[PDB]
RNA sequence: ACGGACCAAGGAGUCUAACACGUGCGCGAGUCGGGGGCUACGAAAGCCGCCGUGGCGCAAUGAAGGUGAAGGCCGGCGGCG
RNA sequence: AGUAGCUGGUUCCCUCCAAAGUUUCCCUCAGGAUAGCUGGCGCUCUCCGCAGUUUUAUCCGGUAAAGCGAAUGAUUAGAGG
RNA sequence: UGGAAUGCGAGUGCCUAGUGGGCCACUUUUGGUAAGCAGAACUGGCGCUGCGGGAUGAACCGAACGCCGGGUUAAGGCGCC
RNA sequence: GCCGUCGCUGGCAGUCGGCAGAGCGAGAAAGAGAGUGGCGCGGACGCUACGCCGCGACGAGUAGGAGGGCCGCUGCGGUG
RNA sequence: ACAGAAACCUCCCGUGGAGCAGAAGGGCAAAAGCUCGCUUGAUCUUGAUUUUCAGUACGAAUACAGACCGUGAAAGCGGG
RNA sequence: GUCUACGGCCAUACCACCCUGAACGCGCCCGAUCUCGUCUGAUCUCGGAAGCUAAGCAGGGUCGGGCCUGGUUAGUACUUGGAUGGGAGACCGCCUGGGAAUACCGGGUGCUGUAGGCUU
């Protein structure tokens, strides 16, 4: 899987193909973060084969549908539990975050993963995601936004638009 | 001094530019290798098989005479179906002409 | 290079199976054999007269002669680009009656019969297969369960 | 880039004879002409045969153009050979033939028409069959030539009847080793 | 008569997809483009048409 | 790695014989006069026919002595039964 | 004009098709013969057959892995008689 | 009811050159400490082959080539060269 | 777009004219059939048939094979 | 009993852990091993086939076929 | 229910030990004149019918060993095809498909053809 742009949150329903041993067999789900829809499927299949004894030729994918952000509007703390490969082991991280939709708190921790380990989204499996309330939180850099009279300024303004003038007969100013 | 000892390298590839034709199959195969004794007799069986000539005959008219006998005693949408016979060379030619006599 | 010898690599080929060893069971000699039959070549190497060389073990030909204790088999052989039809001789102890065929021949007869007996009943039956088509919609009841939910388990170091 | 080959584009077969008579070559236009405004398929086939070289067009024997002429059904019709019609000696009577041949040999022409047959030629064939109809046509035999003796599986291999290549037929001759058990071998 | 009718048709030639591709040489699912991308055969289809 | 400073002219799969297959032409169970003879180009061409001797083909096979290329039915008789 | 399985050279254009360094035999290892790979000439048909593919049936196999409180072989430690 | 899918016109015969030093890569693999080493299997390549990228390069990546215009791409890239 | 090759073993002899009558590309076999009874004098080009015309696909190449050269050199028979 | 680790006799267990000329691998338990009895299929003969393979030779081998035989009560087996 | 003769498959049928076996069988069993063979009538062969199910044999039993068959082991090990994936390597991960074997746990413990008997 390659976290390809803002990842979605997927709802995954599966289950082995009926047979005359058992006529309905049991149905199971998975939380799935991914680009697309194609890839979320197999994704699916990838873990839940993990788990079980099924694969996409003895089984079947009974529903496939987005999971919408159910509070777009409202700040929020994940946390993430996850797995993933270094070049020499496997771990277990615990890790959190601040967004405002859970698939972008899985976004967030596949480029963190990325940039403070060096790790391809193909060895990170995302085992857990919850929101936390500001009191559960663990983490130092998520703590020091629980701050109601919150308040900092914005040092040292870089200027970003660079080229447009290229030359000019004044210096920038990088105080507001 | 040494060279290379063997290799099949490029031997496939040479194989399938004709292709690795399967032997001719021919409805009659050579009796060529079979038992002495049992072709002997096949070749008398053969041989005599004009002796029984006449017989094969007044079966044959027979059985024909018999099998003869037996034959002589025994013997999508309504509309698009409708314009489908229409649009028919032979089957709408009246009722091509129909339309256009009415139309006239 | 290797040795030309005829049974060169058959250390196992020709072995018999385990605890199977022994007399060879006499339904194995009265089978019966007919010009045109099809059987597949298997080296038993209790018998070793009339032994199939190695090549020929795992191959399917057809009967085309009979003598008292063997049969001719018509095989193809692949030597190089080219395939041979090859006459062999081999003790019937080394051969068994091909079911290739018998699912075939269940299925002329099956297929004829419909064919007779559809055509009496003035319909059509189908007669050719068909690869397996993709499976048709369908519904799946949940029955007031929820799905189970998955997740992946931690990493142990079970070492 | 196609994934094609290319060694069998080209199709080997001739479109014209090689030879540069103007009178097979007139016949050529007549039955160019006619095999293609006709749906016939014999004019097809003829001019097909006008192309062929002189050992795709073996000499037809009269013996041989009387038994297939003799068949049942076969009565008052033309037979067509393209190509030589010769004699057999070896024939005792001639029936009365309706022949159409490129040649026929000087003593085939007085037998066939002493016996009230006619010979025509290509260009009177069109103008009396120009679709082929009533037709019987033949052909000499192919393999009717010294050369395939020689073919097939060298004379050194099993099984293998193929007729040598030897200066001279004799005891002395190639027939020592490798043609008897008593040197060597023999196969 | 899907056989006869498709085998009448020759082979569609595409042009070359409009936007470029993401990777020729890996599978859908890896961020490539090959394998089976199910519906996404559509998006793929307009820009070569 | 070797030949090549530069320019011109010269400079290397030919001819005879044998064989094989393909193609073209003539005649055709035949065919061929090549050796011989007759009657400026011309040493050519034309002709021979009781000049076809002869070659190749039309018969194979065997070491050789040698042999050497479809049958069936009807009626009658002698023998065996 | 000795022979050379060895070195060097081998002369105009365009179009089409397009290799092998492998098998076997050889006083064979810098070379040949042989099969394979190539090209050319066709011919016999056509507008059933075939296939460097899958499917469905049915056989063949003893490598990957696994086993050694199963045979063979190697091998560590205690325990009870 | 030409009895699975798919695709495709096939069969056949003569004559035949060059070749018979190979070498490289994924995977598998023998010897060796290893080697740009020696020896194998499979496929694909270079040899015989240009072209875009890898600054440069027989083999890597993309892609194979009639002479052109427009458009879009692959692998690769987008400070300046 | 243009060049060549290959394929359709494709089309054109129908320029059938005032002794005339203009067609045979059209989804779906076989006749623009034959009959017996109930004013003007006109109408392009073509077709070296080894010629001309159409449609579709294709085009790398050493060693090597083949074809075509209204490519080129010298001499002979004919012809200009 | 002499007789002992080992001589010979007896009973029991014994899937081969023995033997089958030889290298190894395969095969084999009223046998393919061991012991007796009779014997010369290790004889005469034409083709087909397999292995190496070029689908050539030899060598070796496989099914038959036609004679003479051996053995066995016989079915059969045997041309090393 | 079951046996005898001849079998097919050849342990679900074997091995160890225990219990029970009506009828007919199959046996053990009693002899050596004849046939036949032994050092030995033990075996083999022959002639029998006093006794006995003791044994063979049949059925059953055993938290039986074996064997057969499932579960687990495990979607694990291994693996076909893919990438300008990771890593100095050794190797590893992922994508597309296939997919094992111990230990450990459970269930089972001959079926059957031809002919002929016994079992009210
Ligand atoms: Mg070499
Ligand atoms: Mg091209
Ligand atoms: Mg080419
Ligand atoms: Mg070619
Ligand atoms: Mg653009
Ligand atoms: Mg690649
Ligand atoms: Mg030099
Ligand atoms: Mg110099
Ligand atoms: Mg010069
Ligand atoms: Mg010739
Ligand atoms: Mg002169
Ligand atoms: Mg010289
Ligand atoms: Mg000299
Ligand atoms: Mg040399
Ligand atoms: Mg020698
Ligand atoms: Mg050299
Ligand atoms: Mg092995
Ligand atoms: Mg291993
Ligand atoms: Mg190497
Ligand atoms: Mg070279
Ligand atoms: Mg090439
Ligand atoms: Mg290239
Ligand atoms: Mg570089
Ligand atoms: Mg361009
Ligand atoms: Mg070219
Ligand atoms: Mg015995
Ligand atoms: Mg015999
Ligand atoms: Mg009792
Ligand atoms: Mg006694
Ligand atoms: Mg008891
Ligand atoms: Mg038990
Ligand atoms: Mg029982």
């Amino acid at each position: 899987m390659k976290a390809s742009g803002t990842l979605r949150e997927y709802k995954v329903v599966g289950r082995c193909l009926p047979t005359p041993k058992c006529r309905t067999p049991p149905l199971y789900r998975m939380r799935i973060f991914a680009p697309n829809h194609v890839v979320a499927k197999s994704r699916f299949w990838y873990f839940v084969s993990q788990l079980k004894k099924m694969k996409k030729s003895s089984g079947e994918i009974v529903y496939c549908g987005q999971v919408f952000e159910k509070s777009p509007l409202r700040v929020k703390n994940f946390g993430i539990w996850l797995r993933y490969d270094s070049r020499s082991g496997t771990h277990n991280m615990y890790r959190e975050y601040r967004d405002l939709t859970t698939a972008g708190a899985v976004t967030q921790c596949y480029r963190d993963m990325g940039a403070r380990h060096r790790a391809r989204a193909h060895s990170i499996q995302i085992m857990k995601v919850e929101e936390i309330a500001a009191s559960k939180c663990r983490r130092p850099a998520v703590k020091q936004f629980h701050d109601s009279k919150i308040k900092f300024p914005l040092p040292h303004r870089v200027l970003r638009r660079q080229h447009k003038p290229r030359f000019t007969t004044k210096r920038p100013n990088t105080f507001f | 001094a040494k060279s290379k000892n063997h290799t099949t390298h490029n031997q496939s590839r040479k194989w399938h530019r004709n292709g690795i034709k399967k032997p001719r199959s021919q409805r009659y195969e050579s009796l060529k290798g079979v038992d002495p004794k049992f072709l002997r007799n096949m070749r008398f069986a053969k041989k005599h098989n004009k002796k029984g000539l006449k017989k094969m005959q007044a079966n044959n008219a027979k059985a024909m005479a018999a099998r003869a006998e037996a034959i002589k005693a025994l013997v999508v949408s309504r509309k698009l179906h409708r314009l489908a016979y229409i649009a028919h060379p032979k089957l709408g030619r009246r009722a091509r002409a129909r339309i256009a006599r009415g139309l006239r | 290079t290797n040795t030309k010898g005829k049974r060169r690599g058959t250390r196992y080929m020709f072995s018999r199976p385990f605890r199977k060893h022994g007399v060879v069971p006499l339904a194995t000699y009265m089978r019966i054999y007919k010009k045109g039959d099809i059987v597949d070549i298997k080296g038993m190497g209790t018998v070793q007269k009339g032994m199939p060389h190695k090549c020929y073990h795992g191959k399917t030909g057809r009967v085309y002669n009979v003598t008292q204790h063997a049969v001719g088999i018509v095989v193809n052989k692949q030597v190089k680009g080219k395939i041979l039809a090859k006459r062999i001789n081999v003790r019937i102890e080394h051969i068994k009656h091909s079911k290739s065929r018998d699912s075939f021949l269940k299925r002329v007869k099956e297929n004829d019969q419909k064919k007779k007996e559809a055509k009496e009943k003035g319909t059509w039956v189908q007669l050719k297969r068909q690869p397996a088509p993709p499976r048709e919609a369908h519904f799946v009841r949940t029955n007031g369960k929820e799905p189970e939910l998955l997740e992946p388990i931690p990493y142990e170091f079970m070492a | 880039g196609v994934d094609i080959r290319h060694n069998k584009d080209r199709k080997v077969r001739r479109k014209e004879p090689k030879s540069q008579d103007i009178y097979l070559r007139l016949l050529v236009k007549l039955y160019r002409f006619l095999a293609r405004r006709t749906n016939s398929t014999f004019n097809q086939v003829v001019l097909k045969r006008l192309f062929m070289s002189r050992t795709n067009r073996p000499p037809l024997s009269l013996s041989r153009m009387i038994r297939k002429m003799k068949l049942p059904g076969r009565e008052n019709k033309t037979a067509v050979v393209v190509g030589t019609v010769t004699d057999d000696v070896r024939v005792q009577e001639v029936p009365k033939l309706k022949v159409c041949a490129l040649r026929v040999t000087s003593r085939a022409r007085s037998r066939i028409l002493k016996a009230g047959g006619k010979i025509l030629t290509f260009d009177q064939l069109a103008l009396d069959s120009p679709k082929g109809r009533g037709t019987v046509l033949l052909s000499g035999p192919r393999k009717g030539r010294e050369v395939y003796r020689h073919f097939g599986k060298a004379p050194g291999t099993p099984h293998s009847h193929t007729k040598p290549y030897v200066r001279s037929k004799g005891r002395k001759f190639e027939r020592a080793r490798g043609r008897r058990a008593s040197r060597g071998y023999k196969n | 008569h899907f056989k006869e009718a498709n085998n009448f048709l020759w082979p569609f030639k595409l042009s070359s997809p409009r936007g470029g591709m993401k990777k020729k040489t890996t599978h859908f699912v890896e961020g490539g483009d090959a394998g089976n991308r199910e519906d996404q055969i559509n998006r793929l289809i307009r820009r070569m048409n």
